[PDB]
């Protein structure tokens, strides 16, 4: 059974720092493109950053460009979103989504209610 | 020494023509997903015309070329007719295929509506019927000869007339068509390059033209460099017969059936054709 | 927070389930079947070719007589074939061209079909005026119908993209029973040989066994890494096989409640589209997306034979009820009979 | 018993000739899938052209365009029902600066799909008038959502409309290149993306789909004969 | 949500009290049903071309 456990993330003042560790269990980690989808309170799901099959090509949303990084480690079977310079609007739950198919480059995983291969969330809160 | 080399090269030429064209015809007969379209109908017509060129016309001429004397006698009237027919079911067909491509690039909607297999059969019929008519009908009525070895020197008026038709109408149609297809492909290339250059210029913040040129040049240039000399003489020789000898005229004749040999690889190497050949021969 | 307390008792149950599953895993199917002889190379050949469809075929189903079969293509047509003579018996036009499934009632009296219109349409083949036309049309799904199969001439089960399956009473047109619980889109269902239960494979990488008459999900099996696209029943009725997008086939048992075997090769990176067993269950045929159909030895996990000959993804397959032949539908708009 | 064989043979004959007329009708119809977010202009485009389906004719060529409406949001599987469509008409709202990344990701997932690898997309950058409204107001700036926009230079091939503010030109050509940067990143010439600037009142948005379906067929026939 | 969690818990309590058999027996049963019908499976044991309705 595919299941994703996120960890990290707590109350952090603006300009702080955090590191969200997404550990995956139940499949072959290397084949799947991974994403970070954060949901801010009162708005739909939002997509943050994606990392390819081997950390080869990474890409970011604009708002988190130049601040957060995304690393994949196939050895420990996980990926990390290292956030720095957190703003008051980066306060959101952070699901760690997997694309639904291996060996490919497309995915449709920001879905409105129910996507089956993303975790549960680590509410990252940022306020003064 | 010269004779055995001519024999071996001619046997290789006949065998190559026959093999390529029977391979195309087999890849068509076996696989129904190749017979589905219409352009494939025209390609089959071409392949069959070339297979007829081979099996009917070539071997006898090779035999007469080796032995030196025509050993068939009363046959050869028929033979010269066969030649005039088959070497015209080839050129005509090329013209047709060219026109075919044009309709599918200058007017794709109109093409996909109007060119129904009935129109394909009508076009193939016009090609083959023009061939059979222009060949046999003036032969059996002995109009092709001007007013052992058997003469094949076409009469001065018949040479120029059947030549004008069989070459200069298809070469005119083919050059016009392919220059229009080139203009269109150049237009689309410029446009795609505009978009891609916009993209890459955002990213920083002629080769595909060469491919078009290469393929059109290959098609039209093989056709011309293989057939044009023969037809240029058919024009000049009976009129003037400066002049040439039977050996030069004969090698330039052989160039035509050489094009009839090359036609498969130049008109039947679509990917599906490649895979059908690979699964046929092994 | 009672939500976090339900999440904890949830995980406690998931580990009690994993322990009760490893408790009965005293052996593996491969150790048990290591002394059998392999089936050998199985090379079936195309015996018939059924042409006519103008677009990609997407579903097919043999009839009970093992002679007629229906195929649904996305050109808006539903053609019935006499597989012996390759003759067409009927050509039913569809009001919506995006059909995705089609069934053949076991009495041979009715055909059904549905798709993105979210409607299951029944057509009476034994009509009295001459021509097959629409009789009933089952509405209620908020998603696209992916699979459907008759029980008899009045009960029909449907699978839909609203993550639910439903048992219908064809006459009243009412969903006599609703099966909910899947998280993702249900893609395929297969009724057991005794009509009593049926399984469903969904895009949440899980298969579920449903009690037809009571409407409850009895067992949920997992193990696939991605969407399950096809499912069948083993001819015995106590097992079933699934194929998923992760390029693997898995055989589950109902009474042991876990996966028994996985069918894969590291050179196949393509998603299985259809699965079906032979009459004795020794052979498992699967229709990968890479245009081939692999015939697996359902007991040894060895790949035994291939069915090449399609020019696009093989979308569906099906074995006759007498086991005499297998049919294959593909996106090349052709069905081919193999034996 | 041979009589029932002859009856089956003539039933097959009546079938095949009905299927031949049906083949000609299906062969001449260009299927178009309409896709795009809500709070966009897809439904307004269908209303202006004049359900799930729409049927319209341009120059004696009929089209039947469909947008799927009653589904969930996981479009990863019914999308494969449109692998043979002539073109996908992707509608995007250029005036929704933050749900625009969702549109870019959906375009990327569509463009690299294994089963829509050859489906060319017609890009409608809709609601350009509201975008000009937002750009001239200067209250919500693109740089806060797409920092690349700070260093972006208006392309030298740009054709702005009469009176258009250079800020609006840079904004709409930036969104244009944000989608073209994806389409040119991996299209091996099998298919292309055709951007168009549209507003909700534009009436010619049928002639544009006609033009570009024709261009798609031209380029398919070219790349078929290895020319292009 | 609270309803999807109550439904997940009641589903897991229903699924937990099922009785499972050993895999050795489930596989022995598949092997028995396989070899009990092996001689009537035409795709495994090929049928002669005289009685094949799809061969001429
Ligand atoms: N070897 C072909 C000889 C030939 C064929 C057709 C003609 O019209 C012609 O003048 C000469």
């Amino acid at each position: 059974q595919v299941q994703l456990q996120e960890s990290g993330g707590g109350l952090v003042q603006p300009g702080g720092s955090l590191r969200l560790s997404c550990a995956a269990s139940g499949f072959t980690f290397s084949n799947y493109k991974m994403n970070w989808v954060r949901q801010a309170p009162g708005k739909g799901l939002e997509w943050v950053s994606d990392i390819s099959q081997s950390g080869a090509s990474i890409s970011y949303t604009g708002s988190v460009k130049g601040r957060f990084t995304i690393s994949r480690d196939n050895a420990k079977n996980t990926l990390y979103l290292q956030m720095n310079s957190l703003k008051p609007e980066d306060t959101a739950v952070y699901y760690c989504a997997r694309c639904p198919a291996p060996f490919t480059r497309d995915c449709f995983d920001v879905t409105s209610t129910t996507y089956a291969y993303r975790g549960q969330g680590t509410q990252v809160t940022v306020s003064s | 020494s010269v004779r055995i080399l001519t024999a071996c090269f001619l046997s290789l030429l006949i065998l190559s023509t026959l093999l390529g064209n029977t391979l195309v015809c087999a890849a068509v007969i076996r696989f129904r997903h190749l017979r589905s379209k219409v352009t494939n109908f025209f390609v089959i017509s071409l392949a069959v015309s070339d297979l007829l060129v081979a099996v009917l016309v070539m071997p006898w001429k090779a035999v007469a070329e080796i032995a030196g004397f025509w050993p068939f006698g009363s046959f050869c009237n028929i033979w010269v007719a066969f030649d005039i027919m088959c070497s015209t079911a080839s050129i005509l067909n090329l013209c047709v295929i060219s026109v075919d491509r044009y309709w599918a690039i200058s007017s794709p909607f109109r093409y996909e509506r109007k060119m129904t297999p009935k129109a394909a059969f009508i076009l193939i019929s016009v090609a083959w019927t023009l061939s059979v008519l222009i060949s046999f009908i003036p032969v059996q009525l002995s109009w092709h000869k001007a007013k052992d070895n058997c003469d094949s020197s076409l009469s001065r008026t018949y040479a120029i007339s059947s030549s004008v038709i069989s070459f200069y109408i298809p070469v005119a149609i083919m050059i016009v068509t392919y220059t229009r297809i080139y203009r269109i492909a150049q237009k689309q290339i410029r446009r795609i390059a505009a978009l891609e250059r916009a993209a890459v210029h955002a990213k920083n913040c002629f080769k595909r033209e060469t491919k078009v040129l290469k393929t059109l040049s290959v098609i039209m240039g093989v056709f011309v460099c293989c057939w044009l000399p023969f037809f240029i003489l058919n024009c000049i020789l009976p009129f003037c017969g400066f002049c040439i000898d039977s050996n030069t005229f004969d090698v330039f004749v052989w160039f035509g059936w050489a094009n009839s040999s090359l036609n498969p690889i130049i008109y039947a190497f679509n990917a599906d054709f490649r895979k059908a050949f690979s699964t046929l021969l092994g | 927070s009672e939500l976090d307390q339900l999440r904890q008792e949830a995980e406690q149950l998931k580990n009690q389930i994993r322990d009760a599953r490893k408790a009965c895993a005293d052996a593996t199917l491969s150790q048990i079947t290591n002394n059998i002889d392999p089936v050998g190379r199985i090379q079936m050949r195309t015996r018939r070719t059924l042409r006519g469809h103008l677009a990609k075929i997407y579903a097919m189903h043999w009839g009970t007589d093992s002679r007629l079969l229906v195929s649904a293509s996305q050109d808006g047509k539903l053609i019935i074939w006499d597989s012996y003579t390759t003759n067409k018996v009927h050509a039913i036009p569809l009001r919506s061209s995006w059909v995705m499934t089609c069934a053949y009632a076991p009495s041979g009296n009715y055909v059904a079909c549905g798709g993105l219109d979210n409607i299951c349409s029944i057509y009476n083949l034994k009509t009295r005026e001459g021509n097959v036309r629409v009789s009933r049309e089952l509405a209620g799904h908020t998603g696209y119908l992916s699979c459907c199969r008759f029980l008899d001439d009045n009960q029909i089960v449907t699978s839909s993209g609203d993550t639910t399956c439903a048992l219908w009473d064809i006459e009243t047109g009412q969903q006599t029973t609703t099966f909910t619980g899947h998280t993702g889109d249900v893609m395929s269902l297969s009724l057991a040989p005794d009509t009593r239960l049926f399984v469903s494979g969904a895009c949440d990488a899980s298969a579920k066994l449903w009690d037809v008459r009571e409407g409850m999900c009895r067992q949920t099996f997992t193990g696939h890494e991605s969407d399950i696209n096809a499912i069948c029943f083993f001819p015995n009725g106590n097992a079933f096989a699934t194929g998923s997008d992760d390029a693997t086939c898995r055989l589950f048992d109902l009474r042991a409640d876990q996966e028994l075997m996985t069918y894969s090769h590291d050179n196949i990176i393509c998603g299985i589209t259809s699965v079906s067993f032979s009459k004795s269950g020794r052979l498992l045929l699967a229709g990968y997306d890479d245009f081939n159909c692999n015939v697996w030895d359902a007991l040894k996990a060895d790949r035994a034979g291939v069915l090449a000959g399609h020019d696009n993804r093989v979308s569906c397959l099906g074995v006759t009820d007498d086991g005499m032949a297998v049919a294959t539908g593909s996106w090349d708009s052709f069905l081919k009979i193999w034996n | 018993q041979r009589n029932e064989e002859k009856a089956q043979r003539e039933a097959n004959k009546k079938i095949e000739k009905q299927l031949q007329k049906d083949k000609q009708v299906y062969r001449a119809t260009h299927r178009l899938l309409l896709l795009g977010a809500d709070n966009s202009g897809k439904s307004t485009i269908v209303k202006q052209m004049r359900i799930f389906e729409t049927k319209f004719q341009v120059d004696k060529v009929n089209f039947h365009m469909f947008d799927v409406g009653g589904q969930r949001d996981e479009r990863r599987k019914w999308i494969q029902c449109f692998n043979d469509v002539t073109a996908i008409i992707f509608v995007v709202d250029s005036s929704d600066y933050n749900r625009l990344q969702e549109a870019l990701n959906l375009f990327k997932s569509i463009w690299n799909n294994r089963w829509l690898r050859t489906i060319s997309v017609i890009l409608f950058l809709n609601k350009q008038d509201l975008l000009a409204e937002k750009v001239l107001a200067g209250k919500s700036k693109i740089e806060d959502y797409f920092p690349e926009f700070a260093r972006y230079t208006t392309p030298e091939d740009a054709t702005p409309e009469p009176g258009e503010d250079p800020r609006v030109t840079r904004a709409k050509y930036f969104i244009r290149d944000e989608f073209l940067r994806i389409s040119t990143a991996s299209g091996d010439g099998r298919h292309y993306c055709y951007p168009h600037f549209t507003c909700a009142v534009d009436t010619e948005n049928a002639r544009r789909i006609f033009n570009d379906c024709r261009d798609i067929i031209q380029r398919m026939h070219l790349r078929q004969y290895e020319l292009l | 949500s609270i309803a999807q969690a109550r439904k997940l818990v009641e589903q897991l309590k229903m699924e937990a009290n099922i009785d499972r058999i050993k895999v050795s027996k489930a596989a022995a049963d598949l092997m028995a049903y396989c070899e009990a019908h092996a001689k009537e499976d035409p795709l495994l044991t090929p049928v002669p071309a005289s009685e094949n309705p799809f061969r001429e």
